[PDB]
């Protein structure tokens, strides 16, 4: 009987050089649930981050937009569009897009959330086209 | 069919005769729409662009027609 | 020494290369297996 298509071998050849008296509690140690952060919003003032939407950021707030227009109808564009790609992208370049930029820069161990609230409407758009 | 949260081939439609709001429709591929065009193996960044799909309607065409000078973004 | 009721059936199929014997750890040159390519489209491999 030859079977013949073995399953082979594998084999792997490294190493990983990864460079008070106690016992059990089990609320000292444990606690798998992360600690409700606290967002905290950088005044307007003290942002320092671009006021000019990258194209990432501009294409997802597009995409946002073309998605809530997929599933709401409600819109203030003048000019009516037959595509929600389209309301979006005007809604974005018209500045009348209700969407805000949160920018995320820090996680503090005190469970505190430090992020810059960008408004879409006053920002520069960026080419996208 | 939001209403029935199920999905309804069209030959079953007769007594529709119309799409209610909140539907979802999958139509064909028309000519303007995006497409993403991939040659393997994936090794630069242009290696996947996006297209404006240009629909042939002649039935013995099976290729993917593209221009000479795109060939340089899949080194292909 | 005249029996072959259990004769070792791995010396009846005789060598065929030199170094058979050498386990070697060295990867194979020409794999495929980092390049993760369809097998169907291996002619977008071909030269031209």
């Amino acid at each position: 009987l030859i079977m013949d298509d073995l399953v082979e071998e594998y084999v792997e050849t490294e190493e990983e050089n990864l460079v008070e008296i106690v016992e059990s509690p089990s609320i000292c140690e444990g606690f798998v649930q992360a600690s409700s952060q606290t967002l905290v919003i950088i005044p307007d003032n003290e942002r320092i981050t671009s006021n000019v939407l990258t194209t990432f950021e501009a294409t997802r707030l597009v995409a946002v937009r073309a998605q809530q227009l997929a599933i709401n109808g409600s819109t203030m564009l003048k000019k009516k569009y037959s595509s929600p790609i389209d309301i979006a992208k005007q809604e974005l370049f018209n500045r009348k897009i209700p969407l805000l930029v949160m920018r995320c820069i820090k996680v503090t161990p005190e469970g505190q959330k430090i992020v810059e609230i960008w408004n879409p409407r006053e920002m520069g758009i960026p080419l996208l086209d | 069919k939001q209403i029935t949260q199920s999905v309804h081939d069209i030959e079953g439609l007769k007594q529709d005769f119309r799409l209610e709001v909140g539907d979802i429709l999958y139509r064909d591929v028309v000519t303007g729409d995006v497409a993403f065009f991939n040659r393997q193996p994936s090794l630069e960044r242009s290696s996947i662009g996006v297209h404006r799909i240009v629909v042939l309607e002649n039935p013995k065409i099976s290729t993917f027609q593209m221009n000479v000078s795109a060939c340089a973004w899949y080194n292909a | 020494g005249e029996d072959s009721s259990m004769d070792d059936i791995s010396a009846y199929s005789s060598p065929g290369l030199f170094g058979e014997d050498i386990i070697d750890r060295l990867d194979d040159p020409f794999s495929i297996e980092d390049v993760d390519i369809s097998l169907d489209v291996l002619d977008n491999l071909a030269p031209q």
